[PDB]
């Protein structure tokens, strides 16, 4: 319905969102929100049935399979720590449909 | 998934006051950005206001700047534009929209977009 915030570790963050199959076109964003400012760390737009992406950042690293997407940020630091948003967006075919999910708040640390 | 309606617009003298409320039906947080939005008669559509929730941070139109107030109660959960002095150049149908999205671009007086949530719109009429 909404993306689906996940955490790996012993460092990543990853959106999954399952599309409805309808749709061809579909845009991920992660954002996060740290010190007074919320930033895009990352997009990829995902052609369906051309299970082809488009990253619009080199930092993150999309995924696609023929129903579900994938979205993913690895090797997270220290600075990295803050609210991590996932965001979902259907593009074409109409219509329009935004999921924004409740973020995630991530802690890290470096001994 | 997010809905907003507006109310308040109507017919109004040029000089008067209005504050239209936006009554958003899902749930908003820090990260959100929300802001008002203008189509004027001939003219597409125009930016009047913003505010980052999480912040006090808002930006104004040059036009608007010092004359309409952009207000936010989490309480509420209802977003309002307090419009002050009114124009024969500010009538128009004044849309609620609302965003995640970064900081600078949401303040950045350039968000527009046809993404976001956005409301049914309400229609402000102001002359003679």
């Amino acid at each position: 319905h909404v993306a689906q915030p996940a955490v790996v570790l012993a460092a990543s963050f990853v959106c999954e969102y399952a599309s409805p199959g309808k749709a061809t076109e579909v845009r991920v964003t992660v954002l996060r929100q740290a010190d007074s400012q919320v930033t895009e760390v990352c997009a990829a737009t995902y052609m369906m049935g051309n299970e082809l992406t488009f990253l619009d950042d080199s930092i993150c690293t999309g995924t696609s399979s023929g129903n579900q997407v994938n979205l993913t940020i690895q090797g997270l630091r220290a600075m990295d720590t803050g609210l991590y948003i996932c965001k979902v967006e259907l593009m074409y075919p109409p219509p329009y449909y935004l999921g924004i999910g409740n973020g995630t708040q991530i802690y890290v640390i470096d001994p | 998934q997010v809905q907003l309606v507006e109310s308040g617009g109507g017919l109004v003298q040029p000089g008067g006051s209005l504050r239209l409320s936006c009554a958003a039906s899902g749930y908003i947080y820090s990260a959100y950005c929300m802001g008002w939005f203008r189509q004027a008669p001939g003219k597409g559509l125009e930016g009047v206001a913003a505010i980052y929730i999480g912040g006090g941070s808002t930006y104004y139109a040059d036009s608007v700047k010092g004359r309409f107030t952009i207000s936010r109660d989490n309480s509420k959960n209802t977003l309002y534009l307090q419009m002050n002095s009114l124009r024969a150049e500010d009538t128009a149908v004044y849309y609620c929209a609302a965003d995640v999205i970064p900081t600078e671009t949401c303040l950045g007086g350039s968000w527009s977009g046809p993404f976001g949530y956005w409301g049914q719109g309400t229609l402000v009429t102001v002359s003679s």
